[PDB]
């Protein structure tokens, strides 16, 4: 993008030079960070990185641990009726 | 080159660019070399321009076509055309094949959390065999843990060794399934491409050129992410700055992936496509800058050449040239070594 | 457009996201680019792990 | 008999537990790695199309130095054949 | 898909299109690059209208 001035306009070259000054002083990138990231509604959705995890997830293994302890608990319930009979 | 002469002695991106500009303008041209070799510099004491910028103000040249950074100080003496190639401060790091053997890579199939959770079921089932039937019962339950899940006549102990059998079944099938998933496809896998991640750690060093536009960008930057990058390099020992650009690229290659170099994306993208094919540009650039063509103030070729570049970019000519001397004529062997 | 309100005098300067094109350079004077950009790809990032 | 299955003394009982987890990983590391050489055996071309011949650089390809065949790839405006011509033109050594 | 222009052009499950009238569509039309002209000829003949 750019700023437009009529051909042979007085303020033509002064505005052109004034854009280079704001750029190198970082005022352009600071203002870009203002209305985009700073006042942004997803400033948190820009920091968390999604990468390819090497290891195997713990969640699928949880379905196996919840069926094991579910058997250990059912086992100790039968241990008491066998001790009385 | 010794067997050639005239303009056919040289070749490159700017060489083809000069022919297109002259084609839409209709003049003959000659390719000359700058004397001192270092362009765009104005002495603080004498105020004498040198390089290619001084040859236009002093009339020693008519037009200049080369990767010349567009700055404000140079705009007050000569005329700059619109940018023909965009770039910015990027990150260059060696491509980590990884190819990362070791003991931390053995327990990689299962996750760090499963290796430390299976033991909670081990001691949990060996302690049930105490209850269904201490120095000989743990001696026994471990002798009843190895062989599946000894002397268990009670029905309470029969289903403990059965569910433990199905439980260890899924774990050993899972260990085999995923352990095949990384002898088949390797990413593998590090690191982060962004620049804010490169600053939050001190394991891998990073720096810029000792004197240039890159070091001054971080010095006066008022942005939060870039200021912490400057306070590091200012107090980072040993010297994280290199003398020339050729020393910074040679320092990332001999650092085992423990040193990064920040530079322009044009030079970064060019090194990635050259031997030994190891550097890879990661993450977006940090700032917005571009090159351009320079003509003297009030010259007869200023506006005519400016209007010609905008015709070149629209017809797709510039991107066709960028794709020419960067990726087509590139000696990239990593695109043939990472897929073999 | 805004380029029209510059060649026709109804305004003195146009400050906005104005793409720098050749057909507009021939009629008005463009400053230096105060914001670089290019055509990109927008995809809904999964949101596949449940 | 302790080698075949898994691995009355507490000393040998932990010889039984530990010999299994070692042979358990090897048989998995045999099973998992063996699947990688059969999945790579399914990555054959074998025998691909004329287009895919240009997408890889391990097997080199070229035509005669001058004839109706070489000129075809030169002025072919087709994207597939143009990628082939750009490779053979600058491939070193001479193909 | 990996982040790249060709991985978007190598597959056709996840379709892609641009604006009907604008500088975006005119880019791929007169583009003489191999990767982009493939994307143009895809969307130019893609049904339903992307
Ligand atoms: C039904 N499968 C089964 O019961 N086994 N499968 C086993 C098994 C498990 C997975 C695969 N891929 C293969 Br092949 C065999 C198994 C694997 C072992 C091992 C012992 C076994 C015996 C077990 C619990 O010690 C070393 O690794
Ligand atoms: C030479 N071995 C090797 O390079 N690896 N070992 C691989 C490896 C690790 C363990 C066994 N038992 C076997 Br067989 C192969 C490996 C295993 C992974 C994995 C990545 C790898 C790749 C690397 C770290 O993610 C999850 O599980």
């Amino acid at each position: 993008y750019g700023i437009a001035t009529p051909k042979g306009s007085s303020l033509g070259t002064p505005v052109n030079l004034a854009v280079l000054k704001l750029s190198e002083q970082g005022v352009l990138d600071k203002l870009k960070n203002k209305w985009w990231y700073d006042k942004g509604e997803c400033g948190a959705k820009d920091s968390g990185s999604k990468e390819k995890t090497s290891a195997l997830s713990l969640s699928n293994v949880a379905g196996v641990f919840y069926i094991l302890v579910g058997g250990l608990g059912l086992a100790m319930l039968v241990a008491l009726i066998e001790f009385c009979y | 080159h010794e067997m050639l002469e005239g303009n056919e002695r040289y070749e490159g991106y700017c060489v083809d660019l000069a022919a297109e500009i002259a084609k839409h303008c209709g003049f003959k041209y000659k390719l000359t070399i700058v004397g001192d070799g270092k362009y765009g510099a104005r002495d603080a004491d004498t105020k004498i321009w040198n390089g290619m910028v001084g040859e236009l103000v002093y009339g020693k040249a008519d037009i200049a076509i080369a990767p010349l950074t567009i700055t404000l100080v140079r705009e007050e003496v000569i005329d700059f055309s619109k940018p023909f190639m965009s770039l910015g401060i990027s990150i260059m790091i060696k491509k980590p094949q990884k190819s990362k053997p070791g003991v931390f890579s053995f327990l990689d199939p299962l996750a760090y959390e499963i290796w430390m959770c299976i033991v909670f079921a081990y001691i949990g089932v060996s302690v049930v065999l105490f209850l269904v039937s201490i120095f000989n019962s743990l001696w026994f339950s471990l002798g009843a843990f190895m062989q599946q899940g000894i002397s268990p006549r009670s029905l309470s102990g029969r289903i403990v060794g059965g569910v433990w059998w199905f439980f260890t079944l899924i774990i050993i099938s899972s260990y085999t399934a995923n352990l095949a998933a990384f002898l088949t496809v390797e990413r593998m896998v590090s690191p982060i491409e962004s620049a804010e991640d490169l600053s939050k750690q001190t394991e891998i060093a990073y720096g810029t050129l000792d004197s240039g536009s890159t070091k001054e960008f971080f010095r006066r930057s008022k942005i939060a992410v870039f200021d912490k990058m400057w306070t590091y390099m200012r107090s980072a020992e040993p010297s994280v700055f290199v003398r020339t650009t050729a020393e910074g690229v040679a320092r990332v290659r001999k650092s085992k992936g423990k040193y990064a170099y920040l530079l322009e994306s044009t030079m970064n993208e060019y090194i990635e496509q050259r031997k030994p094919c190891d550097t890879m540009k990661v993450g977006g650039n940090l700032d917005s800058k571009g090159y351009g063509i320079a003509t003297p103030k009030g010259s007869s070729l200023g506006t005519p050449v400016n209007l010609a570049v905008l015709k070149l970019s629209e017809q797709g000519v510039l991107d066709k040239l960028k794709n020419k001397w960067w990726y087509d004529k590139g000696e990239c062997g990593a695109k043939d070594s990472g897929s073999k």
